[PDB]
């Protein structure tokens, strides 16, 4: 969240893993950038 | 000396020009302290190739000979930079090449 622009980068890859983050290399492409102008200090994830 | 605070306009089409109803839109805007989510329209014009020109792509101003490139840029990229960190290529933003 830089100068009020909220930037998101992301990647999807298919995997086959039990219980850890995989030892690999990937770059996140930018998908969206939203000029929201708000201060951010905390976050929380939303689960089903 | 109790008065109801509101009254309604007697807007009749026979009213003298002035006692006639005249609509208003205040384009109010509060300006220039935060990132920009609205702008006036930025015009654009047809593409020339193999000629020397003063270019501008998406606000990238410069001067040069434009040519059809064989470079393939992934969809999130727009400017090409050389070993020198300098712009050597650009995506046309209307007819993506
Ligand atoms: C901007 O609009 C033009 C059409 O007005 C789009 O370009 C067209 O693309 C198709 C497929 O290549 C061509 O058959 C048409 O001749 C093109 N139109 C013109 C006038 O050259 C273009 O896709 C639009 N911009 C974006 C980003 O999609
Ligand atoms: C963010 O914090 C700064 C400094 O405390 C303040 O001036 C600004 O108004 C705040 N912005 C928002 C959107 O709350």
């Amino acid at each position: 969240n830089i100068d009020g622009y909220f930037k998101i980068y992301s990647k999807h890859t298919p995997i086959n893993l039990v219980r850890d983050l995989p030892q690999g290399f990937s770059a996140l492409e930018p998908l969206v950038d939203l000029p929201i102008g708000i201060n951010i200090t905390r976050f929380q994830t939303l689960l089903a | 000396n109790c008065y109801f605070p509101l009254q309604s306009y007697g807007f009749q089409p026979t009213n003298g020009v002035g006692y006639q109803p005249y609509r208003v839109v205040v384009l109010s805007f509060e300006l220039l302290h935060a990132p920009a989510t609205v702008c006036g329209p930025k015009k654009s014009t047809n593409l020339v190739k193999n000629k020397c020109v003063n270019f501008n792509f998406n606000g990238l101003t410069g001067t040069g000979v434009l040519t059809e490139s064989n470079k393939k840029f992934l969809p999130f990229q727009q400017f090409g930079r050389d070993i020198a960190d300098t712009t050597d290529a650009v995506r046309d933003p209307q007819t993506l090449e």
